[PDB]
DNA sequence: CCGCCGC
RNA sequence: GCGGCGG
């Protein structure tokens, strides 16, 4: 949801001894898939700082006990020599897509908000095959395959989905 | 499009005529108070956040709605210019 | 990603130095890189020798011109508004009548701009471009007569503008007609003047004409010879002393009027060949020996009589033939003005020869850099030819760097006469793109030059061909002159070859702009490549061969307006020039020599060459382009890498990996949605916004000055007179706004105070963003040119991220242009059998009417590339073919449907249903298995697609693929002012704007009529009153509305009132009247 | 009472009428005085002759009484001298 | 035709 | 008023 590099003021800046630009980095961060375990974790702030000749990968974040990062080898940046990179990246549990302009998170006055990508699913596909058993051949066999970034599971999603569907079905109760 | 614009047009001898009557009538709806209507009972205009179009959303909408019915009369010289506005203030608070 | 290219026409030689036009033109223009011992013969030095040997006795001669210490550096010139010029002086020596004495010395005569490595210039702050120019190359031509279908007339045209316009005509009544500048005179009269005697003249001239009876006629004026020189002078319109005052005749002699173009090929070319033969000197110049020599005159007439007689050689000259059309390279353009300055200086020095004590006068007393500087300076900053460098994106600037204009000096071509010039002439082949011209007025008049088109010694755009002998094709290429190309029978490059031997009997060729089927024995020359027929700009459209020329244009021009996107993607399908454009354009940074990398900073890149040198290459971090676009160099090399010579170290603005990229490759379904893609609307998937697919960075440069009023200097400080502290936060630096701050509409960007007050640069309504760079120029100026009155200047750079939204307009290289109508949630947009949804949905309907199949092609090939994971390079006319694409699509079916078979499942009940409607449609061969069927349907370039909203298929295969589409410099940021009320002009009472208040749209009479017609009485009244002039009307109106009331009735518009008085102010008495003609009061 | 403006008329101005529309006569040539933006009297900007400088002012007129007559260039230099034609003197010379 | 952007 | 783009 938001990021802050120590010596950087705006999203369009460049950090010494650091190939990639702020924009190139934050972009790569939206590719970061984290996973919390309990509601008690609404807004977690991951912290990371590495220096010198090294490659910063999402595993270099200092562990946050209950919440885990399934996006380890994600390339965050490449550091040359005297490459000082210390940053705090804010994370949240939400739903849908939120433009960095809509929320505008401000932990530190000089931090830059990032675009929100909350769908834990990349793609859904369903097929309707002809038969399994039955008196009549004209039958439907629905098999749906779901794909998840890792945050939640195929089954987990399916269930929540089913629930949201049911939840709406009830809204047909009180006429007027 | 509009509510019975067809009916409306058929009530006047000329298009532009309609507009004029429509307008001036919207004027009287607000000037001499907003209760100077003729079809306020059941079947009067309405809005959807609440049923408050019953007070003062769009004037013209009323006008036309009122003219659709044989309540009002319009003519070249129906009533003496000045006398009209004097009597109206008196009977409308 | 593998890169496969389908080129079969052996592209013999690589494309030339794309910006050579300007580059070399300036190099040869001002030979300042090499010594004067071998100093050139043209440009600068030539213009020097021109007006240098001064003779008023006085004698000031040229020695050597040297220049080379650039006051300041490029960037500095931009940040300081300074013009990047070189200091220019030269050694001049003055010889005296007193043979024993002479004077040598040096005088600096102004600064001349320099040419960047890209080819652009830097005048006052910004970068400008000197565009090419075309015209009637000063020569001699013969065109048919106006009305009289009889005989034709002769023309003699030499620039510059000062030079005389000569024509030659023969009439019924009698003899010759040689009109110079609005008047005519006997052609003989002059001949006699020069020495051509009746006898000698007639003999050699009429030895075949019989017209001669036209010339030998003088029996009265033809018997006096010199006296005819005086006779001619009388024929000057003005009354002047008949004492041999060569003057006006001196004018059309050798010096000014005709031309000082390089002796030999400049004008002489039009001589030798076209008519007559040898040239003496530079022009019809010879005022030596009391008598005159004009080896040009008689020939012109000597061809007139040949022209009207036989076929001594058929010379009917086609004006527009590029062979009588020259292109003015920057150099010639700058050099031109240079000699004008040279002339202007030479003017005063002659005056300063009689003005002073002999030896008391030396260099200074004869030289004043005043003329030359104003001269040159004027051209770069005032000439209608030097302009803002269209830098929306590199390519753009590059085109604008090489386009040819007809309008300019005015002596070459004007506005109201062009139907003839506007056409793409026969000769434009390989010399002028037939597609690059712009739509609308100014069409065909301004156009970019061709691929291999390179300007020769004197303009005539030459093009490359391949000499062929017998059935053998050669690599020996020659750059022919438009005229020389007609002499031969050239053939196309499409001609099948077995290496060096032709392959067919009836092999196409074009004689002289005429299509002719020739034999292998007659093919004298062959075309180099199809590329040369078009421009660089055009050469970028994939399947141009399948695209109507009219829309192709839209396609070429649209690339010029592509905007730099953070994520730059090269086209899934390319032409073959993308690499080159980024390369000769200077977007990306290449490695000079082989070696290794040292430091790969995000601001600099230091590499060590294996030869013995380690260089630090800074990378323009984030610079403000002329058009307000991001220009960053993103290193693509890792620390310690062995780099090959000429390898991309860092990527340019839109060129990622070294390829040109503008916009991105998106998956696209080509079908109709509700109406969201009605006439030319486009539907976009929210999914695109999510991966910042289409996002460009933009910068706006707001500038404020601390003017010096006689009321008290406008200071620049944090002191905001009206007591705000909440609006003074961001403005932390005393006066300036802090870097990294978020400026919204109405915040203070810079503060200032002036006399009776807060005058502060605020964020103009619309938007601002994040302040990223700031510039302040205080008192002790380092090397900047601060205008007068201007105490100090403050520049504030602001930027923001442009995410694609509904107003934005994108478009493909073929010509499909359009705006985003609805941003659809991936949730319910057209998805493929396998979860993959599409990105954009183009409305089919916009393809038939406009003729650009090319896009539907790109999409098919693009479909293969998606599942084949590969990019392709399809040449202009020689690219990929319909069979080869189906072949790659067949390969793609094994990736798409192949993994499908193994992954564990078969065909959907949906897939079967659309197959039914497809066979009944005639897309699939009835009787084959769904597997087989779908393949045949995929090869067609169409697959099955389910709705997404209903999950039900869309009856009928729909084509889909990777189409390369771009976002244009059209943000809606420039498209919406919403005004309720505000500032009015104090002179006319118009809601003009300026800072906080937007303007109101004009209503014009064109629109009033619109209203009148409707019978829109008050709607019209309102537009002329309550909304414009009745200061009491608009007032009552405002109030009323504040009250939720009914606007008052209109009083006499001040315009009425103002008229009564304007009419009272004069005798006229305008009195308004009542029913019965009586008075009435406006007041 | 007050009537819709149906006809407008252009006529010549009687000197008497010039005084009629007139409020005061501008008698002196004092444009602007620095001391007080307050108008310097009886030149141009005086308030009696035109009206109150504070909160119908820009609707009144003043007259200057010329010593010896002068004429309207509009009636003398128009292609056909309105006076030259009428009087019969050389129309233009 | 209208709208903008800049010496 | 000069120049550039868009419909």
């Amino acid at each position: 949801t938001s990021v802050y590099i120590e010596d950087v003021l705006h999203e369009f800046s460049t950090i010494p001894g650091v190939k990639e630009d702020v924009v190139e980095i934050i972009l790569n961060l939206k590719e970061l898939v984290v996973r919390f375990l309990n509601p008690s974790l609404q807004t977690v702030t991951l912290l990371l700082k590495a220096e010198g000749p090294k490659e910063v990968k999402a595993r270099d974040f200092l562990p946050v006990a209950d919440v885990e990062i399934m996006n380890p080898d994600l390339h965050i940046a490449t550091l040359e020599e005297g490459g000082r990179l210390n940053m705090e990246v804010r994370v949240d549990r939400g739903v849908g897509y939120v433009p960095a302009e809509k929320h505008g998170i401000k932990d530190r006055i000089n931090a830059i908000p990032v675009d929100a990508v909350f769908s834990p699913v990349r793609r859904v596909a369903f097929q309707v095959e002809d038969t399994r058993l039955g008196q009549r051949t004209d039958l439907d066999k629905l098999t749906l395959r779901i794909w998840t970034d890792g945050s939640v599971t195929p089954l987990e999603a399916l269930n929540q989905a089913v629930e949201i569907l049911r939840e709406h079905l009830t809204y047909f109760s009180n006429p007027q | 499009a509009e509510p019975g614009i067809d009916k409306l047009f058929g009530m006047v001898d000329s298009k532009y005529r309609l507009t004029v009557v429509v307008a001036k009538r919207a004027q009287q709806l607000l000037r001499h108070g907003f209760k100077n209507t003729v079809l306020e009972p059941e079947e009067r205009p309405k809005m959807q956040t609440l049923e408050g179009l019953f007070d003062d959303p769009n004037a013209v909408t009323w006008a036309m709605k009122e003219l659709l019915t044989g309540r009002l009369v319009f003519g070249e010289n129906l009533v003496p210019e000045d006398r009209l506005q004097k009597e109206m203030e008196r009977l409308y608070p | 990603m593998e890169i496969k290219r389908f080129g079969r026409i052996r592209e013999v030689i690589p494309l030339p130095p794309l910006t050579e036009i300007q580059v070399e033109s300036y190099r040869r223009a001002l030979q300042a890189d090499v010594p004067p011992e071998k100093r050139e013969n043209v440009g600068i030095q030539a213009a020097f020798r021109e007006t240098f040997p001064i003779e008023e006795g006085l004698v000031l001669d040229f020695l050597e011109y040297r220049l080379g210490e650039p006051p300041f550096p490029q960037d500095e010139c931009r940040e300081k508004d300074l013009t990047y010029q070189a200091p220019l002086y030269a050694r001049l020596q003055l010889i005296h009548k007193d043979t024993g004495l002479i004077k040598e010395d040096e005088v600096f005569l102004g600064h001349i701009p320099l040419m960047t490595e890209d080819g652009s210039f830097i005048i006052n702050g910004a970068d400008r471009v000197i565009v090419s120019q075309i015209h009637r190359s000063p020569g001699v031509y013969f065109t048919p007569d106006p009305a009289r279908p009889g005989r034709y007339i002769a023309s003699i045209i030499p620039l510059p503008k000062r030079g005389p316009w000569i024509d030659l005509e023969v009439e019924p009544n009698g003899v010759v007609s040689m009109k110079v500048n609005k008047r005519k005179f006997p052609l003989v009269l002059l001949l006699r003047v020069l020495g051509y005697d009746q006898e000698t003249l007639a003999r050699e001239l009429g030895a075949y004409g019989e017209l001669v009876q036209g010339l030998m006629d003088e029996s009265v004026f033809a018997m006096r010879p010199e006296e005819a020189l005086i006779r001619l002078f009388t024929l000057l319109r003005p009354g002047d002393p008949p004492k041999r005052d060569k003057a006006v005749a001196y004018v059309y002699g050798l010096i000014a009027d005709p031309r000082r173009y390089d002796l030999g090929e400049a004008g002489r070319y039009k001589a030798e060949e076209k008519l007559g033969i040898r040239l003496s000197g530079r022009t019809l110049a010879r005022f030596e020996d009391g008598e005159f020599k004009d080896e040009v005159f008689l020939p012109t007439l000597r061809y007139l009589f040949a022209l009207t007689a036989g076929v001594p050689g058929h010379e009917v000259d086609d004006i527009d033939h590029l062979g009588n059309r020259r292109i003015r390279t920057v150099g010639e353009l700058m050099t031109d003005q240079f000699r004008v300055g040279l002339a202007r200086l030479a003017r005063g020095v002659r005056e300063r020869m009689l003005m002073g004590s002999e030896d008391s006068l030396t260099p200074a007393k004869l030289v004043n850099s005043r003329p030359l500087e104003a001269a040159i300076r004027e051209f770069f900053s005032r000439s209608q030819l030097s302009q803002f460098k269209d830098e929306t994106n590199p390519l753009s600037s590059l085109r604008h760097k090489r386009r040819i204009s007809a309008l300019g000096p005015g002596g070459l071509t004007r506005e109201r006469a062009g139907f003839d010039v506007r056409d793409v002439h026969r000769t434009h082949y390989g010399r002028i793109c037939p597609v690059e011209t712009p739509e609308g007025a100014n069409i065909g008049l301004i156009t970019s030059l061709a691929a291999y088109a390179r300007v020769d010694e004197l303009g005539f755009i030459r093009t490359p061909y391949r000499r062929v002998v017998g059935g053998v094709v050669t690599d020996e290429v020659v750059y022919m002159t438009a005229t020389e190309e007609d002499r031969y029978t050239i053939a196309q490059a499409n001609t099948p070859l077995e290496g060096n031997r032709i392959a067919a009997e009836r092999v196409v060729a074009r004689r002289k702009g005429e299509p002719v089927i020739v034999s292998p024995e007659e093919v004298e020359f062959m075309d180099v490549s199809p590329k040369q027929v078009f421009s660089v700009n055009t050469n970028l459209i994939p399947f141009l061969e399948h695209d109507d020329a009219n829309r192709a244009l839209m396609g070429s021009n649209m690339q010029t307006q592509a905007v730099p996107l953070i994520r730059a993607q090269a086209p899934v399908v390319m032409t073959g020039l993308e690499e080159r454009v980024v390369r000769d354009s200077l977007a990306a940074l290449y490695a000079e020599e082989d070696g290794e990398v040292a430091k790969v900073d995000g601001n600099r890149i230091v590499v060590r060459y294996e030869d013995g040198r380690l260089v630090e290459y800074p990378l323009r971090r984030f610079y403000r382009s002329n058009q307000g676009t991001a220009l960053d160099q993103r290193p693509r090399v890792v620390v310690g890498q062995r780099v090959r010579k000429g390898d991309l170290l860092a990527d340019g603005p839109a060129s990622e990996n070294g390829f040109l990229a503008l916009g991105q490759n998106v998956l696209v379904a080509i079908m109709p949605f509700d109406g969201y893609n009605f006439e030319d609307a486009i539907v976009i998937s929210e999914e695109l916004l999510k991966r910042d697919f289409y996002t460009s960075i933009h910068i706006e440069r707001y500038e404020i000055e601390a003017r010096d009023t006689k009321l008290g200097p406008e200071r620049i400080t944090r002191d905001i007179p009206h007591l705000s502290e909440a609006a003074l936060r961001d403005l932390d630096e005393e006066g300036v706004v802090r870097i990294g701050a978020e400026v919204k509409p109405g915040d203070i960007l810079v503060g200032r105070t002036s006399f009776k007050k807060d005058t502060s640069l605020r964020v103009p309504p619309g938007e601002g963003g994040i302040v990223v760079r700031t510039v302040r120029l205080r008192r002790g100026d380092p090397g900047v040119e601060l205008k007068p009155g201007v105490r100090e200047v403050v520049r504030v750079y602001v930027a923001q991220k442009r995410k694609l939204q509904v107003g934005d307009k994108l478009a493909n290289r073929h010509g499909n242009k359009g705006v985003v109508a609805k941003i659809l949630p991936v949730e319910d947009m057209p998805h493929l059998p396998d979860g993959t949804p599409v990105d954009v949905i183009l409305n089919p309907l916009g393809v038939p009417s406009r003729m650009n199949l090319g896009q539907i092609l790109e999409t098919h090939l693009g479909l293969a590339g998606y599942f084949l994971g590969q990019r392709y390079i399809s040449p202009i006319f020689d690219g990929a073919k319909e069979p080869e694409i189906k072949e790659l699509l067949a390969q793609a079916f094994e990736v798409y449907f192949g993994k499908r078979k193994g992954e564990g499942f078969g065909v959907d009940k949906r897939e079967v249903e659309v197959l039914r409607r497809a066979e009944k449609l005639g897309l699939v061969t009835p009787g084959k298995t769904p597997e087989e069927q779908l393949k045949e349907l995929f090869l067609q370039g169409k697959v099955v697609l389910y709705d997404g909203r209903t999950g039900e298929p869309i009856e009928g295969p729909i084509v889909v693929g990777q189409m390369f589409i771009m976002k244009l410099y059209h943000m809606v940021e420039d498209k919406m002012h919403a005004r309720s009320t505000g500032p009015y002009s104090l002179i006319t009472q118009q809601p003009l704007g300026g800072k906080a208040q937007f303007g109101g749209q004009r209503f014009g009479e064109m629109e009033v009529w619109a209203l009148e017609a409707y019978g829109a009485a008050h709607t019209l009244q309102e537009m002329l009153t309550l909304k414009s002039d009745d200061i009491e009307g608009r007032n009552a109106a405002y109030e009323a509305i504040i009250k939720g009331e009914d606007v008052p009735e209109p009083s006499v518009p001040e315009s009425f009132r103002v008229l009564v008085k304007e009419l009272q102010a004069l005798a006229l008495d305008v009195q308004t009247l009542d029913e019965k003609d009586n008075p009435v009061d406006i007041f | 009472m007050k009537k819709e403006v149906r006809k407008v008329r252009i006529a010549l101005a009687s000197p008497e009428k010039i005084r009629s529309w007139s409020y005061g006569e501008v008698e002196k040539p004092e444009t602007i005085n620095y001391r007080t933006l307050k108008p310097e009297r009886d030149g141009l900007f005086d308030e009696r002759i035109f009206g109150p400088i504070k909160d119908v002012r820009r609707y009144r007129m003043g007259h200057i009484e010329l010593a010896t007559p002068a004429a309207h260039i509009w009636f003398v230099k128009d292609v056909p001298s309105k006076i030259g034609t009428l009087l019969d003197l050389s129309a233009t010379e």
